[PDB]
């Protein structure tokens, strides 16, 4: 929607979990679970193909 | 609220007019400029307890910190009742020492 805007990963993904109504205070404290699970279907969907 | 569905950018208004054989539209779309750079965190440690902000963001000119909203820059100085706490922080990667202004014990004085 015009310029480019820098903005760290985490706090883009802060936004889009408050957007679907989940707390943005859930993101901050579990992290690496997120990243791990995200990590594990990327695999899992690439051996898939 | 889908985006690119009528104008680009966001959308604000509408207007149609006839044609020969059709329709045209005449869109009003809000976009944003000059920006800047600024220095953002994710959460705000004070008396071993973490502050993240309602609806905005944490910026810092440098020497302060300010809370903001996404679109549009309009510092304001934080406080108890824009903020709420959640747990202790010792978890959360990415938080900065800070002090938390509160009106009412100023007021009771
Ligand atoms: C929520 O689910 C996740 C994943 O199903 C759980 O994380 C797993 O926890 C077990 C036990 O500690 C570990 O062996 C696994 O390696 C974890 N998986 C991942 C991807 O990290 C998590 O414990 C569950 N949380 C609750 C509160 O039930
Ligand atoms: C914020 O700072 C960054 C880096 O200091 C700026 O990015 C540079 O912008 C200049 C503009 O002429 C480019 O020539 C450089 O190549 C950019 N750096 C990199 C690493 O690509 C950025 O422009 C600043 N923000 C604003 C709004 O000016
Ligand atoms: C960051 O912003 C703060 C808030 O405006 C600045 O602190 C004030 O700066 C003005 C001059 O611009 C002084 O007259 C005031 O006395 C300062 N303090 C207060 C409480 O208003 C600060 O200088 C800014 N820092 C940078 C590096 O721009
Ligand atoms: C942002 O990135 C910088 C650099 O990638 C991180 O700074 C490093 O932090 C580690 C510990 O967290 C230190 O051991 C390094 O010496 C730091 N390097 C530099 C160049 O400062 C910074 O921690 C990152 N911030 C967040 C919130 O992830
Ligand atoms: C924020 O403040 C806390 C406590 O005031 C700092 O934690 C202590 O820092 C000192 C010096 O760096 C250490 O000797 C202590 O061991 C730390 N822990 C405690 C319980 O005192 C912390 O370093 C400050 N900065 C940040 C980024 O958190």
């Amino acid at each position: 929607a015009g310029a480019a805007l820098q903005i760290p990963f985490a706090m883009q993904m802060a936004y889009r979990f408050n957007g679907i109504g989940v707390t943005q205070n859930v993101l901050y404290e579990n992290q690496k679970l997120i990243a791990n699970q995200f990590n594990s279907a990327i695999g899992k969907i690439q051996d898939s193909l | 609220k889908r985006v690119d569905f009528c104008g680009k950018g966001y959308h604000l208004m509408s207007f149609p007019q006839s044609a020969p054989h059709g329709v045209v539209f005449l869109h009003v779309t809000y976009v944003p400029a000059q920006e800047k750079n600024f220095t953002t965190a994710p959460a705000i440690c004070h008396d071993g307890k973490a502050h993240f902000p309602r609806e905005g963001v944490f910026v810092s000119n440098g020497t302060h910190w300010f809370v903001t909203q996404r679109n549009f820059y309009e510092p304001q100085i934080i406080t108890t009742d824009n903020t709420f706490v959640s747990g202790n922080c010792d978890v959360v990667i990415g938080i900065v020492n800070n002090t938390v202004y509160d009106p009412l014990q100023p007021e009771l004085d």
